[PDB]
């Protein structure tokens, strides 16, 4: 049903793309789980 | 073969399901952005407030424009390390200027000040910034245009002559929809011809229409087997034109990926594989660039011997004797 959207994290090494990636996942799960 | 290193996660907002891709190093970002190994409807540019924009910050924005990434939202990270409203506004301004330098609307770009780390730790003040970022994903990025809603296009693979029914071309509907009765232009390689769809077949059985993602056969009116060939595309009339010269961004495979072992200079004449076939071309390197090393990525102006139907965003492989040595994407058609 829901609209599917492709996104991703870009930016310089060590600026926190992977940490942000996990942070989004956990916070959306705890807020909209 | 190109080595694709990625991290895939999925997450949901009340109204949307997101497929998120993250990559390890800069080379992974180059490769994966050019090959389309992850198509971003929108990108989240992460900039550490502590470093401010850095070389890959600029290159990813540049690559994003060249490969067609339509929207960029910024997440100014590590703000837990920077308590200085003036420093934060400085960096944000630097980022908007950088985005604009590459034609993204820096002034209209959402920028969220956060801390991925403290949010990840369970700090509510920071978690709120993540929700804010997700809000902008929801609000700033429009519902992407679905494949079926785009004009019909089908890369021609085989060409059959069929017993009394007519000429039949096969391939996978790359986009759109083709219905019996609709007109179609056969574009690329030769002068554009026109014809009419008198039938769509799939799995031996006659259908009413073919759809994006499906492998079908298209019966054509009046055209003969000799007038059509592989490399050409079927398209809703007036939606795609053939071109010989274009500007592109390309990634040359590294030695470790089984690519070339030496640099090539101007005068390099490889094959450019577009959809279904190889087409030789001549290259023009950017000003000041004398050679291209395995592993490098550059803007390359290409001139094909024979035309090909194309538009910005079309992917292609660069090959040497059927062996892939590079990947590219059309950034701008020239003519
Ligand atoms: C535990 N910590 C968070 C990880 C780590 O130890 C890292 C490191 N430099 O030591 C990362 O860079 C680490 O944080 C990180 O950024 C990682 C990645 O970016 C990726 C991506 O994007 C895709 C596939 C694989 C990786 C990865 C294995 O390199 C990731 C490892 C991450
Ligand atoms: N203080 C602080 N450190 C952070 C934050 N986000 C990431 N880091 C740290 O920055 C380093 C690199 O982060 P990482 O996600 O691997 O960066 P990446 O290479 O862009 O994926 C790690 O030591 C992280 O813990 C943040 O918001 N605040
Ligand atoms: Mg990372
Ligand atoms: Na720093
Ligand atoms: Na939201
Ligand atoms: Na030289």
């Amino acid at each position: 049903t829901k609209p599917h959207v492709n996104v991703g994290t870009i930016g310089h090494v060590d600026h926190g793309k992977t940490t942000l990636t996990a942070a989004i996942t956990t916070v959306l799960a705890k807020t909209y789980g | 073969g190109i080595t694709i290193n990625t991290s895939h996660v999925e997450y949901d907002t009340p109204t949307r399901h997101y497929a998120h891709v993250d990559c390890p190093g800069h080379a992974d970002y180059v490769k994966n952005m050019i090959t389309g190994a992850a198509q971003m409807d929108g990108a989240i540019l992460v900039v550490a407030a502590t470093d401010g924009p850095m070389p890959q910050t600029r290159e990813h924005i540049l690559l994003g424009r060249q490969v067609g990434v339509p929207y960029i939202i910024v997440f100014l990270n590590k703000c837990d390390m920077v308590d200085d409203e003036e420093l934060l506004e400085l960096v944000e301004m630097e980022v908007r200027e950088l985005l604009s330098q590459y034609d993204f609307p820096g002034d209209d770009t959402p920028i969220v000040r956060g801390s991925a780390l403290k949010a990840l730790e369970g700090d509510a003040e920071w978690e709120a910034k993540i929700l804010e970022l997700a809000g902008f994903l929801d609000s700033y990025i429009p519902e992407p245009e679905r494949a079926i809603d785009k004009p019909f296009l089908l890369p021609i693979e085989d060409v059959f002559s069929i017993s009394g029914r007519g000429t039949v071309v096969t391939g996978r509907v790359e986009r759109g929809i083709i219905k019996v009765g609709e007109e179609v232009e056969i574009v690329g390689i030769k002068e554009t011809q026109k014809s009419t769809c008198t039938g769509v077949e799939m799995f031996r059985k006659l259908l009413d229409e073919g759809r994006a993602g499906e492998n079908v056969g298209v019966l054509l009116r009046g055209i003969k087997r000799e007038e059509i060939e592989r490399g050409q595309v079927l398209a809703k009339p007036g939606t795609i034109k053939p071109h010989t010269k274009f500007e592109s961004e390309v990634y040359i495979l590294s030695k470790d990926e089984g690519g070339r072992h030496t640099p090539f200079f101007k005068g390099y004449r490889p094959q450019f594989y577009f959809r279904t076939t190889d087409v030789t071309g001549t290259i023009e390197l950017p000003e000041g660039v004398e050679m291209v090393m395995p592993g490098d990525n550059i803007k390359m102006v290409v001139t094909l011997i024979h035309p090909i139907a194309m538009d910005d965003g079309l992917r292609f492989a660069i090959r040497e004797g059927g062996r892939t040595v590079g990947a590219g994407v059309v950034a701008k058609v020239l003519g």
